[PDB]
């Protein structure tokens, strides 16, 4: 069955594993993919003589909410570029349809539709006079592998709510309708990054008796509205305690509040230190400025690991990694490996088929291009020194500055080995840092920018953010056009020597005849005459002095006729270059693990358990020594 | 109806007009009436639909005017 | 078929109208015919109070 | 084709219909704004009688 699948999704200053899970996109690839599809030939069949109803279809196709969340009244709009392909070898011809938007259909004196007097119609009907949503290619077909760079886009210059429904209607294939929700608010209310997936955060299994349990960081984001002031309620995790033979268990470790700029992020860590192999349900609330909720649940299970052998009897050192036996032998339990598949469907990006992990889609417009986004740092040790490389292209005709910004990544004010104490508090638990801090970039250059993170004595598993910055060189373009002023003086200087002491009028002093400009020489009075007639005001709407006189609002007309000619000039006397500055962002996700953990492959994920066991066996991470105090 | 069809059709009024050099013009009108001119004072008089189209061709002019294509509109739709 | 689609589609939607259209202006018939006594009413009782 | 010529004189003439009830509402309406100004000032000679 010809299908499509979406390889990537790119939005402005949101992450790119934040945009997939926002829009869902893990089950819309997945439904995609594969589907019997034995409902689908009804639907098409009454898609066919017109029997359709958009509500009757948004019933029986169970919707895809794609969230675009809260929008600030007046705000930027918000533009989601999606890559659409063919994975299957048939072309793919695929039509947006939505009852409601035109078919392709003429309209001649057919009165717009009337007063729905229903909410929801109304709503859709606003969306549609207002182009609150808009999708660009609509219909669309491709050859196997093309890439199609759909484009959907929302406006929020209403008040209110917004819900949308489409669906995608592959010619030759399934149906899927897509949700596109949204509301605008008009005043500040603080809302929180909510995804589904975000919301019960999926704990990693982790062993029972583990002597330092990993961090593990839950990010928020403000979105749309002003800043968040977050406060977590550390109540039901102190009852959990309480419960649990008073044993720490689910404890937060950052602060217990805070506050979120918009557009924001905030870290938070948490340690889950499980007592059995049950699962761990702890629902925790989240207190914002304004009274809100915004309650999060926490799932995590024991991992029930295989008994500590003495020391007499012990495995000694100097199994594949793909295979469902790796996530086996990590954990025992029959419901471990499950709660470890449901965690990497959760925040492992890797391990969704469909996303590319590339710059994709938004090659239009962007200033500069990352080779490779979604960049994962491998598996480290406690006190590891682990490199990556990302390298920026001025796709821009000018010059690009080039800052580096951490969102809840950033270095304490590379750490000194004694000194790691300064890591307590910081959500990281070790120092990235980047080569190039902020350099310029010539057009069409290439920069390698050297990522290194320096992991401290905690064990943790961070999913983070960084941001880049990319501006337009206002010092570099000056001094083109500053090298371009003093050539042309240069030239002047030349013309100069070449005819000594032109003469220039300095002033006129009591001309007592009126003396007009010189005359030109007759071929250059004929070019600008022709010049006159170029531009010459179209003879439909000129007003002769008499018309003008007689009828006033031919007079206006002309009048304004006068203005609009010349506004028309000022447009392209505007240099429209120098486009805003652009923040690209680059999710970096790694595993600080012990050696205790890392000899027994205990955290480590089946995509990198190759990897890991490399980096045990043979030393392949660097550990930076130093001096000791001592 | 004015971007289909009015827009469009002085767009390509102008560019064909503006195309049209000054100076050419001139001569144009300057040959044809010139032309009207030596007929009328060589011969006696001047008739409408009975020229010899020989001597004196004014048809010509007309011929030599901007002829503009037609695309489509919507108020008649 | 999209034109007849398209057509059917609006068709029931501006019948669906007209039905309401035709109730609201019952109503308004109502309302007006509750206006006029009142003029007379108003004008008795204004006698009776002067 | 016939199919949709059907359906488009159909949808035409409801809409019609509708614009023509639109029209009645509309001097109905006008018909009885102008007699309310008259229930108001009786209203206000009544407030003032009392």
């Amino acid at each position: 069955f010809p299908t499509l699948e979406v390889t990537d999704v790119y939005c402005e200053g949101l992450p790119k594993q934040l945009l997939w899970q926002l829009l869902g996109l893990n089950d819309l690839n997945h439904h995609l993919r594969t589907e019997v599809t034995a409902t689908e030939l009804r639907l098409r069949a009454a898609q066919d003589r017109g029997a359709l109803t958009t509500e009757a279809a948004s019933a029986a196709m169970r919707p895809f909410l794609m969230e675009f969340g809260t929008h600030g009244l007046g705000g930027r709009p918000r533009v989601v570029h999606v890559e659409i392909s063919n994975p299957t070898p048939l072309p793919a011809s695929w039509q947006l349809h939505s009852f409601d938007d035109p078919d392709g259909v003429e309209l001649e004196n057919w009165v717009e539709p009337g007063r729905p007097r229903t909410e929801g119609e109304r709503m859709r009907d606003l969306i549609a006079e207002y182009k609150l949503f808009e999708m660009r290619p609509r219909s669309g077909e491709l050859e196997p592998g093309a890439r199609c760079t759909v484009t959907i886009e929302f406006r929020p210059s209403v008040e209110g709510s917004f819900e949308l429904p489409v669906f995608l209607h592959i010619t030759d294939g399934k149906r899927l309708r897509l949700q596109l929700q949204a509301v605008t608010t008009p005043e500040p209310l603080q809302l929180l990054a909510l995804p589904p997936p975000l919301r019960t955060f999926r704990l990693e299994p982790v062993a029972l008796g583990e002597r330092a349990p990993p961090l593990q960081m839950y990010v928020l984001r403000n979105g749309g509205p002003a800043p968040l002031h977050w406060r977590l309620d550390t109540a039901p995790l102190a009852a959990l305690a309480e419960a649990s033979w008073g044993h720490p268990v689910l404890e937060l470790v950052g602060p217990e509040e805070g506050d979120i700029e918009e557009g924001g992020v905030a870290a938070i860590n948490w340690r889950f230190s499980p007592l059995e192999a049950k699962e761990y349900r702890v629902e925790v609330p989240v207190l914002l400025g304004d009274g809100g909720i915004e309650v999060i649940e926490l799932l995590g299970r024991g991992f029930a690991p295989p008994p500590a052998p003495p020391h007499g009897a012990a495995a000694v050192q100097l199994d594949d990694d793909t295979p469902a036996a790796a996530l086996d032998s990590v954990g025992g339990d029959a419901e471990a490996e499950a709660a470890r598949a449901a965690a990497a469907a959760d925040r492992d990006w890797i391990t969704w088929r469909g996303l590319s992990s590339a710059p994709s889609a938004g090659m239009a417009g962007r200033l500069a291009l990352v080779d490779h986004d979604l960049v994962s740092l491998g598996v480290t040790p406690v006190r590891g020194l682990t490199r990556r490389i990302i390298v920026l292209t001025n796709k821009s005709r000018y010059p690009l500055a080039f800052d580096w910004d951490l969102g809840c990544l950033a270095p304490p004010p590379l750490l000194p080995a004694s000194q790691l104490q300064l890591l307590a508090g910081r959500p990281l638990q070790g120092a990235l840092a980047i080569s190039p801090a902020a350099g310029s970039l010539e057009p069409g250059e290439r920069l390698v920018c050297r990522v290194s993170l320096h992991a401290g004595v905690t064990p943790q598993v961070f999913e983070g953010e960084v941001r880049c910055h990319v501006r337009i060189d206002d010092d570099a373009v000056a001094e083109a056009e500053a090298a371009a002023a003093a050539a042309a003086a240069a030239g002047a200087a030349a013309v100069a020597a070449e005819l000594p002491f032109v003469e220039q009028v300095e002033e006129v002093i009591a001309e007592a005849p009126v003396r007009g400009p010189p005359a030109p020489p007759p071929a250059v009075a004929a070019a600008q005459r022709a010049s006159r007639l170029r531009s010459r005001l179209p003879v439909h709407q000129y007003m002769t002095t008499a018309v003008r006189t007689r009828i006033e609002p031919l007079n206006a007309a002309f009048t304004a006729t006068m203005e609009a000619r010349t506004r028309r000039l000022a447009d392209a006397t505007r240099p429209p270059s120098w486009p805003e500055p652009q923040s690209i962002s680059v999710t970096l996700r790694g595993r600080i693990l012990d050696e205790r953990q890392l000899g027994a492959l205990r955290y480590v994920p089946p995509h990198e358990r190759a990897a890991a066991r490399a980096a045990v066996v043979a030393g392949a991470a660097w550990v930076p020594p130093a001096m000791v105090p001592f | 109806w004015s971007t289909q069809v009015f827009d469009t059709i002085q767009g390509r009024l102008q560019a064909a007009v503006d195309a049209r050099d000054p100076a050419a013009i001139e001569s144009r009108l300057k040959t044809q009436y010139d032309q009207y001119l030596h007929t009328t004072n060589t011969k006696v008089a001047v008739f409408r639909d009975v020229i010899i189209e020989q001597d004196y061709n004014p048809l010509a002019a007309a011929d030599a005017a901007i002829r503009v294509p037609t695309g489509d509109i919507r108020d008649p739709l | 078929r999209k034109e007849r689609d398209f057509h059917r589609m609006h068709h029931k939607r501006v019948a669906q109208e007209k039905n309401k259209l035709l109730t609201d202006l019952r109503r308004l018939k109502e309302h007006y015919a509750k206006y006029e006594p009142t003029i007379l009413e108003l004008k008795k009782k204004y006698e009776t109070l002067m």
